[PDB]
């Protein structure tokens, strides 16, 4: 549709104009904290299923 | 009784699956080998003095 | 119990990366503080040539 | 980076010598993961070596 | 008690689909071999050892 195409273009504007705010120096440190602490609470999740399977 | 048994049998599951998985895990596994402290060389090289 | 097999390799293959991903971080951000030094060194440099105080 | 350089070079020696008393013991999955941790470290080591002869 | 059974049913049924359909998908699939990890030719260059 149009205005599937006029989306589709002012969404990726948007996304380009995010992307070059992203200093690489700062970011690519909070991105490996981020991705440590979504192993503290997978860990949490997968435990409590053992349990169960104990039960 | 029972109904206060089973809350036991909770606790315990909980508590030991946390800890089994934490066993897991490359330091906690390593540091369960008798030669993981890594002087073998030197201590070689004292015991041949 | 086929599952928690299934999710206990799937959380040790998670930590193999972030170990790689850490080591790599700090070779990047190394070559990041050396690329911007010396892009401020060619800017000086050209800047000196344009002002050309040897040819006045 | 003269000195990162002598870190990786150093760190990959404990790598390698707890993969061969992983094997002594047996414990051969647990030397596959100590491999992993090495092949990350020295390939960053030789990136090290080409930075610095260009610097 | 007739009425809430189905409940706990449907709560079953939708936590099994989900999960089954993620079980599917190359990485997932692929982390379930045991020789996956992609260093056996340097593991047996330190076998040969």
């Amino acid at each position: 549709g149009l205005f599937d195409r006029l989306g589709r273009v002012v969404r990726a504007n948007l996304n380009d104009l995010v992307s070059k705010a992203e200093d690489p120096e700062k970011v690519l440190e909070q991105a490996v904290i981020d991705m440590q602490e979504d192993l503290v609470q997978l860990r949490q999740a997968v435990a409590r299923t053992i349990a169960e399977e104990k039960r | 009784f029972e109904r206060m048994e089973n809350k036991v049998l909770d606790m315990e599951a909980t508590s030991q699956a946390a800890g089994e998985l934490a066993g897991f895990g490359i330091e906690n596994q390593f540091a369960q080998l008798e030669a993981s402290s890594g002087v073998e060389d030197e201590l070689a090289a004292l015991k041949a003095s | 119990r086929t599952m928690s097999e299934n999710l206990r390799r799937n959380l040790a293959a998670l930590e193999a990366k972030i170990s790689e991903a850490k080591t790599k971080k700090n070779m990047l951000q190394a070559r990041a503080k050396a690329a911007k030094a010396n892009a401020e060194l060619q800017q000086t440099l050209a800047a000196a040539a344009a002002a050309a105080a040897a040819a006045a | 980076t003269e000195q990162r350089l002598n870190q990786d070079t150093q760190e990959a020696k404990k790598w390698e010598d707890r993969a061969k008393l992983a094997l002594t013991n047996g414990e051969e999955n647990l030397a596959r993961e100590a491999l992993a941790r090495k092949k990350s470290l020295t390939d960053t080591a030789a990136a090290y070596q080409t930075q610095l002869a260009q610097q």
